[PDB]
């Protein structure tokens, strides 16, 4: 099997750069169209991160920053699979996540919301997917929070995530939401995505059989990255 | 066939998660950072620095930047590199940094990359692939940094030549400077407006 | 206007006493049918509670037990109207509420769930409705929590409430839930209610125009009590 | 026309909210309790006590009970009382209690109520209206407590006589006892099974 | 009752500033996003206008400019109610209106349309709403008129109106149209409004029971302004 | 709950209705205008003037402007003002004007306002709230006018400080000038383009 | 991979213990609710049966009891897959079956129905599933038969089956029916199952491509057992 | 995700299939039965016997019973046992029996099991897991048999202690008897009614 380039990114499946309802995008979006290039080794390669460097609690946001006790909030497990667009598992990809605490408050200098800080919660984790593209992490469900776009704007509860996988062209950062959150319908950030089916692709689903009795709930959430095509005739990559 | 998961902005706190140590969150023993030079790394050490400006000319102080590049001999430290040459074993080829909250300045310590094969037997000029995430940026913006002292190679670069506006090609060339013995390349990024930096769909 | 008796309670609008899917009801439900009686002064009267005895923070669950800081969790205001079945406002009724904290943990001796306790949260409040039947209180949104009915049973997030109003026959205790919570569909306690329209009568609705910017969300929830009929001919109450 | 909000069980913690002081939660300055006798309250002081049993005969240690009753002259301290007589001004007529967590015993300190008019010119025997809430009880259960030393009045009570099973009427009669000068009425409640207490839809 | 801020303006219920089909907006719309602010006394206050200063014919466009006779055209009464978004009446608000005559001609220097001027018609009126938010005025139905956007553009018949009420944040200018006018479907100005339900909110309805025999027709038209929320906890306005 | 009636442009004749007297239409005995100073009005008299420019730099000669402001002591002549201080009884606080058809110049005669309380115990610098309507403007544009001689107060103003681009804050500051004994503040408004005036959603 | 407990049995997917239309259940169903327990090694383990002990005709009900000739009736093959609820194959599970003969008669002491006994038919078989969870057996299609519940009750044709697999918690006995049998719609035993979709889960489907020409028909029937969840954090089983 | 196949009663002939040899059907060479003791099996031999009663007190003569248990050292002969100890190699841990058609008596010959670890470091008292199938039973009924001579261990058993009715716990304890040198534990099962045996959802 000789690999060719990743399939073209389908721009209609993503938000446009300029999205006036999300005010900050007005001055941070290019006026010129993006220049599409044919891929080279630069775009189809990416770094490798060794499992050795990860600590035991890197994917356990409940315990990785706990000092005197446990963080306050809803104990939840989030798991799922990362695959490419042709359905193949994405192995040993680096998944990083970050989020607010149960009050909707970030442990960031610039966050001055009145929702209370939790001394036992940090809000960040990471993991590598396994050979089946599977990932699992545990955390506290984040609270929704206010921000200034229009004056009374509120983000639905969400977890920010980032993936570095096999090719630089697959580099992706996004956010997932929780089934049933009523704020999902009003968020200007989620509404930058043009189609309803793609907005639903960011909603993690309640996974009731996988709840752990007297302990934690569970949400299922799969991620799809761009996939590479195989070459059977001329290989022009090089 | 499945559709790619849709992109969403990284938001204003893209560093709690991607650079916790510098948001003063000690959760990890090993932290990823902007230093790609290890003691035995081969090649010439260079510092890459600059600022990212919005459409009014204000630097973004909340931006997250990553770079991806080849080693000194133009080989990528990736299983997907098919040149059949051995890569420098003491080189990750990737790094991540944020802009200083006060000034907006960002930097990386890395090595100048060697030339990498282009498509159909062509040769690309030395370059570093760069991506930018920030509140207001819905999809990470891809660009490349070429070097002003590689004018001969730049003139023959397939990607640069594929930009029809010769005035826009110059936004991709960083300027060499020599601060106290150290080689520095200054690369400012203008997201929008006059002299707007070229961004690619890769 | 001479008042007669309260209208008969419509038993098909309420859960039956014996509801096998809610296991604890099996041994705590009468085998005999309830004996219906015609009302007397005993059933149409009720006590009066004076506003003077209530403290300033009795309806503010965010601050009424705060000691060193604020409780952790989602700041929410809940408000609405209490009326009788004929639509009249219920004035000066005593409304009491109680609930778990953001972790789904009760500040009760017998609660040993691992969800963390919050030293700044108590979980109980009370208020009297005003002349328009209006009530308002502020709290932390409670987390869902596990309990043993089947081994992996989970209550949706909920607030327990109690009303003492004008007549003893109106005495009611119940619980309300939050729009969109996916656990609402699986709860055996909520399913003791026979009809879908009555189960929806316990769901508090997101009230977005009433959110307070950079501060709190808001839910609207109205309550209906039994109403009295007027007498125009013979008055047999006495 | 609207439908009544549906009832739901009070659940196992029905005291965080209804009797916080005894769940050791100090949020309120003024707390509601099981003592209906104030210093100037008129009438004979009595103690009402008992236990609540499930269908296997085990006392419920999580039950919440409230009582509602008239004053010594049979007048309710409610604006809805239409007798046109003045009520004892130092009497709330209501109280609330929980069962002791260890024993299951519950009690109230109150006064023996006077006879209240029944419908159509009848007279009811002295009674206390009682309601029970607990985990497993989907709707509060209503019952009444009559007194065994008011046998003449009980015999003519409209409500008791409306129970066709004369053997079930006895479950509503509490027994007078005299512990060290104090008058005590023992009233046990059997939710289910043999000698099941009569419950009313009121 | 202590008042808090007006509810946030819902921008999706209004036209955007830049609307290319309405050509004049291209150079008169800001490139930057509007900056949302939290309200202060500046935004929640507004002036008061006394009824004493209004003349008897200020709301009678048929007679307030009549000199030798009556204006030519369709005699119509327009009435309705002004309320805020929570349904409360807006009392003593200043309502001002202006419009073309029956020919579609404005008594303005710059109007050179060939539709004939009417020497007995002025085209402007004003009134204060009463305690129930009610207003009523009489006029001549305006004719539709041509304007240069595309070369053959025609505005449907319309009356321009303006409201100054209780808070500066409620300040609103808009235009209403008449039920059934076929030009409503083609107007680029009305089409700047994104949703069909909001475009219908500007159409005055025929009110047949309120016609005055052998005299005038009548149209009903209600107006909704932003409403203030009540504060029950902290009052941060000051 | 109801939705706000949608805004529509005022159109090119927004003065037949809002300033008839100056479209030469005599229908009203009492006409509203741009003079907020009555003979007994307290405070320092100032003239506020300027022009409104479109995106090509041409003044709008069809624009309608209104201002709303507090009296000399920072009290609004509104029932909604809750400071509990008495307002100047000879001050409406509001006015309306159009631009001169030839020149595009607009003006108001008013008094310099006193400082008004901000949220949570803050103090706002002296300002006048201003709104603009015209053909092409679909919704009235809100802005504020601050004064260049109140630099100390402006530096601490909550609203000005909430604008993150310090270069845009300056578009809200009018310049003091002194024409023959009269104090004049020049405030030009640029709807679109370079040095575009800040507009608020209030 | 460290295994945790089996997912909770979903009681709404099974018949209740007390089902009055099936008369024998009235005195053989507990009055008390079942007590749910958290699983221990006792519930997640089960015995192992070796293939060595099975005879060659154990899964061939046509020949395993044939003495002088073949049994009379419809020659059919039944096959399918046994998997757990998460879709994993159940390997080396013991499947046992038993049934009446073509007349609807059981070779049991207590069966006195007039349908004729078949001297060459026994009616019982067993097999172990393979590594893919597959099983296959051959038999004579059983006839429907009368029983006394109401006086004219008739069971549809059915085969009783039993599974012992990996965990004691998976222990299951049930019965499957044949596509199209009209008695399926009237059986009180099948109707103890609450939902229509679960009743259909017991119907074996005609598998026409797998019929064997001039020999036997074939039915396909899959079975789903409870599945175990994987543990990624604390392992509390022991 | 798939739903579990629904349970159905075993019906009155649950032995043609599960115990053919005793329905006098010789189809199998190797037959499963109620004897768990092989000649080299370790531990103390015990006989477990009893009857199963319906709600009127009549023994079921059509019932099928299976038991599952650990060896003498508390190790299960299952690949799923994770104690890392070696199990008795001459012990299946499972058996099956029917009740005698005349009397209703059922029995097993087995060994007394050793204590098995409970959850979170607890220790369970010695027990045998038992399941019952019969005509009229729609889903197999699960219960456990503990031993009356292990009162100290029973007192600390997690499962027994999780039964809140201390009177129901006793239905799970079999009584030791000693018939001619043999140890016998009598365990009667009451499916419904007074002294109804506790059944579990496992
Ligand atoms: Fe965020
Ligand atoms: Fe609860
Ligand atoms: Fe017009
Ligand atoms: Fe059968």
């Amino acid at each position: 099997i000789i690999w060719g380039a990743y399939a073209q990114r389908n721009t209609e499946d993503h938000p446009p750069a300029y999205a006036p309802g999300y005010k900050t995008s007005v001055l941070r979006s290019p006026k010129n169209a993006l220049i599409s290039i044919a891929e080279t080794l630069s775009e189809v390669t990416a770094p490798h991160f060794s499992a050795d460097k990860f600590g035991p609690k890197d994917n356990d946001l409940i315990l990785n920053y706990a000092k005197d006790g446990l963080p306050i909030g809803e104990r939840v497990i989030v798991h799922g699979y990362v695959r490419d667009q042709f359905g193949r598992p994405v192995k040993n990809a680096l998944v990083e996540v970050w989020q607010a605490n149960a009050s909707g408050r970030y442990r960031h200098p610039n966050d001055q919301y009145i929702g209370a800080m939790d001394p036992n919660f940090g809000g960040c984790g990471r993991m590598l997917t396994d050979d089946n593209g599977y990932y699992v992490f545990r955390t506290i469900k984040p609270g929704p929070y206010p921000w200034r776009n229009r004056i009374n704007e509120w983000r639905p509860a969400h977890i920010h995530f980032s993936l570095i996988a096999d090719g630089w062209a697959q580099r992706l950062i996004s956010q997932f939401y929780f089934e049933g959150d009523t704020l999902i319908d009003s968020c200007p950030i989620l509404k930058t995505i043009p189609s309803e089916q793609q907005r639903r692709a960011l909603i993690a689903l309640e996974d009731k059989s996988n709840f752990i009795e007297a302990d934690s709930r569970c949400y299922r959430f799969d991620i799809t990255l761009r996939g590479r095509r195989a070459t059977y005739f001329e290989n022009d990559l090089t | 066939e499945l559709k790619e998961t849709p992109s969403q902005t990284g938001g204003p706190y893209v560093h709690i998660g991607l650079l916790p140590k510098q948001a003063n969150i000690e959760v990890f023993e090993h932290n990823l950072d902007n230093n790609l030079v290890q003691d035995n790394t081969q090649g010439q050490r260079i510092r890459l620095e600059g600022q990212v400006f919005d459409g009014l000319g204000l630097p973004l102080r909340d931006v997250l930047i990553e770079i991806w590049q080849a080693d000194t001999n133009g080989v990528y430290p990736s299983q997907a590199d098919t040149q059949g040459k051995q890569v420098d074993p003491n080189f990750l080829g990737w790094g991540r940094t944020g802009a200083d909250f006060g000034t907006g300045f960002w930097s990386f310590n890395t090595i100048k990359p060697g030339a990498v094969p282009g498509r159909k037997g062509s040769t690309q000029a030395p370059h570093i692939s760069l991506i930018i995430f920030a509140h207001g940026i819905n999809i990470g913006l891809h660009t490349r940094v070429y070097f002003d002292d590689e004018a001969e190679a730049n003139a023959k670069d397939p990607v640069l030549n594929s930009i029809e506006w010769a005035t826009r090609r110059q936004t991709l060339v960083a300027k060499r400077e020599e601060r106290d013995g150290e080689v520095v390349y200054r690369f400012d990024i203008r997201i929008q407006g006059e002299n707007e930096t070229v961004f690619f769909d890769i």
